[PDB]
């Protein structure tokens, strides 16, 4: 899981 | 009481503020800065993050991003397209290049109507998500590397990392590059710093009128709204001011310069757009008033891997009495969003 723009 | 325009407001700590994160902010919220979602913080003219920054031309953007944007009367929706990876120095030519450059300009308004007029057209690329810091590993204060706040437990007990949330990430902007309608992940809040370059401009919407946001996107997108209920944090929804306006959600604007932060405060909607070659660093951090918002983030459904934090650690920790309730589902308690973090008893 990550950080998107 | 405390900014009853709710408008967005600007702090000037003195290097001694500065030295403690944590309970500037407790002191920025017990002036009201958290009512308008957004707030700017520019720091003593002392403080630097870093040197110089022309030691970073090699640094590589992974994954580039050109921005497609359909849409009109006001409502469109970006699909974000990833292109193959460039260096910083690749980026700036693009970026500074006759095609992507600013347009001429008297003043800001000026320009904001190039933008909501010329969105559509000529995609520009997004230098976004990348994974790094641009602070030089001494500087203690006010490093979204190492910020020290309660956000720190998803990590520090949970061993749990998440890109651009616990981490930071940079963004290289052009001209016209933008950021949709969202709040953060779990509804934290967001610290962001332009470190140099053209400016960057933003739209807030209080936090106490974000449900009437919600509702207005769920007229214009029926068909997302069906498909997850939170559609707004897939960052594809760009409404103008002028529709804004149109349908009576309270909001305000601000621009952002170089060598200034921006802090953006649980489930404060924004928006915004790059004026040209720029970089910015950020990332999310929380305090103890966050708690009850991550509690009842409403998350996205549809997507997998999304950013979903346990609540867990904060609810045992921060509120040991209310514990045994909320894990049977029979925490009833209701968010008051003019209310300060209790960290500002002192001030008050
Ligand atoms: O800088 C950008 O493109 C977007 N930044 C944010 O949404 C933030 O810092 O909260
Ligand atoms: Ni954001
Ligand atoms: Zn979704």
């Amino acid at each position: 899981a990550r950080k998107s723009a | 009481t405390l900014n009853p325009s709710a408008r967005i407001m600007t702090f000037y700590p003195t290097m001694e503020e500065f030295r403690n994160f944590s309970r500037y902010i407790a002191y920025i919220e017990s002036q009201g800065a958290h009512r308008a979602g957004l707030a700017k913080v520019v720091p003593p003219k002392e403080w630097k993050p870093r040197a110089s920054y022309d030691d970073i031309d090699d640094l590589v953007i992974p994954a580039p991003i050109q921005q497609l944007v359909t849409g009109q009367s006001g409502l469109f929706t970006q699909y974000n397209i990833q292109k193959k990876a460039m260096t910083v120095r690749e980026f700036r030519k693009i970026a500074n290049s006759d095609k992507y450059c600013t347009p001429r300009y008297s003043e800001f308004e000026e320009l904001e109507r190039k933008y909501w007029k010329n969105l559509t057209f000529n995609p520009p690329i997004y230098g976004a998500d990348v994974n790094g810091t641009l602070y030089e590993k001494h500087v203690d204060e006010w490093n979204i590397g190492r910020l020290r706040t309660i956000l720190d437990l998803v990590e520090k007990e949970s061993g749990i990392t998440i890109e651009g949330v616990n981490t930071p990430y940079l963004y290289f902007g052009m001209w016209k590059t933008s950021f949709a309608w969202h709040t953060e992940d779990m509804d934290l809040y967001s610290i962001n710093y332009l470190h140099f370059g053209e400016p960057k401009s933003w739209y807030s919407v209080p936090p106490e009128h974000g449900k009437r946001l919600e509702r207005l996107a769920k007229g214009f997108f029926p068909g997302s709204a069906q498909s997850c209920e939170a559609f707004l944090r897939h960052k594809m929804t760009l409404i103008s001011p002028l529709m804004l306006k149109k349908y009576g959600i309270p909001f305000d604007k601000v621009t952002q310069e170089a060598g200034e932060f921006m802090i953006t405060f649980p489930y404060g909607y924004h928006a915004g757009f790059n004026h040209g070659f720029n970089c910015a660093e950020s990332t999310n951090f929380a305090t103890r008033r966050w708690i009850e918002y991550g509690k009842q983030a409403v998350l996205c459904s549809c997507r997998k891997d999304m950013v979903k934090i346990s609540m867990d650690v904060f609810v045992r920790k921060f509120q040991p009495e209310r514990y045994k309730l909320w894990k049977a589902g029979k925490d009833n308690t209701v968010i008051d969003h003019t209310l300060p973090t209790p960290e500002a008893a002192e001030f008050l």
